[PDB]
């Protein structure tokens, strides 16, 4: 259950 | 939230322009020019003979790692677009998840040479042969034609930046919550497009671009190649393929 989009899309 | 959920004026359509080519510049990957530079950089035949001796499961792995890479830069350029990061987290996972491949296989087009059916992989340039031990040939094959089709198009950078802008900006694509601003958002991008298209004497190339079906089509036989090799080898989808890789495709 990867769940990596949220993280890039969180990240500035 | 976003100038672009509301009609925007012919400057701002022309601002939009430049800030889709903008964040395109600066995710693109690769540049152009060192991809038709390496052109003449060609896998031997004693290099492809190696490459087709690799096991199934060490290619698939090595071929989902390079495409996260990409997919990767694909998030970026998603971030940059005016208007994505105004919509909500939910639509935009649905985008990228529905969008990400898609966007991969248009960019793709720039690392095909049509001259001799070559793509750039792992530092040279190989043909559809290279990649006969993933075992999946048909899907090969079909993702060579779409590039030979966008390649006879002689694509611009500009105008690749504005097609994917649109390819990724799809007020179609099903969970979308906020439908009515991704609507008017692709609305505008699409003017942008058309309007670069109009001023550059391009327009002849709408009739020309592939159906949606098509990009469609080549992200459902990549998705059921997956699930094909993850029922050969599943430990090594579990173990050594990238975590958004499995995200995208593989459902986690
Ligand atoms: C897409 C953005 S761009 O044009 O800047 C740009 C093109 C090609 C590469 C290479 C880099 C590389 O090789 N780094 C080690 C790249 O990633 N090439 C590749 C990867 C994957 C495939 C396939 O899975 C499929 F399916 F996408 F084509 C394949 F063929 F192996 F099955 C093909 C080419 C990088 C960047
Ligand atoms: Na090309």
């Amino acid at each position: 259950k990867h769940k990596i989009l949220h993280r890039l899309l969180q990240d500035s | 939230e976003n100038l672009y959920f509301q009609g925007a004026s012919l400057t701002e359509i022309e601002h939009l322009v430049q800030s889709v080519c903008k964040s395109y510049r600066e995710t693109c990957q690769l540049r152009l020019e060192d991809l038709l530079r390496q052109r003449s950089n060609i896998f031997s035949r004693e290099e492809v003979t190696g490459y087709q001796r690799k096991s199934m499961w060490e290619m698939w792995e090595r071929c989902a790692h390079h495409l996260t890479e990409a997919i990767q830069y694909v998030v970026e350029f998603a971030k940059r677009l005016s208007g994505f990061m105004e919509l909500c987290q939910n639509d935009q996972i649905v985008l990228l998840k529905a969008g990400a491949m898609e966007v991969v296989l248009v960019r793709m087009c720039r690392a095909y040479n049509a001259d001799n059916r070559t793509v750039f992989f792992e530092g040279k340039y190989g043909g559809m042969e290279l990649f006969r031990a993933l075992g999946c040939s048909e899907l090969i094959s079909s993702i060579f034609d779409f590039s030979h089709s966008l390649s006879a198009l002689h694509f611009s950078e500009d105008e690749i930046a504005l097609y994917t802008a649109l390819v990724l900006i799809n007020a179609h694509r099903p969970g979308l919550q906020e439908k009515r601003k991704v609507e008017q958002l692709q609305y505008n991008l699409e003017l942008a497009f058309h309007h670069h298209l109009c001023k550059t004497h391009r327009q002849s190339i709408l009739a020309k671009l592939p159906p949606k079906g098509k990009l469609r089509s080549l992200c459902s036989q990549h998705v059921e190649r997956l699930q094909i090799f993850q029922h050969l080898h599943p430990i090594v989808v579990q173990a050594a393929f990238p975590p958004l890789y499995k995200e995208l495709f593989s459902g986690g």
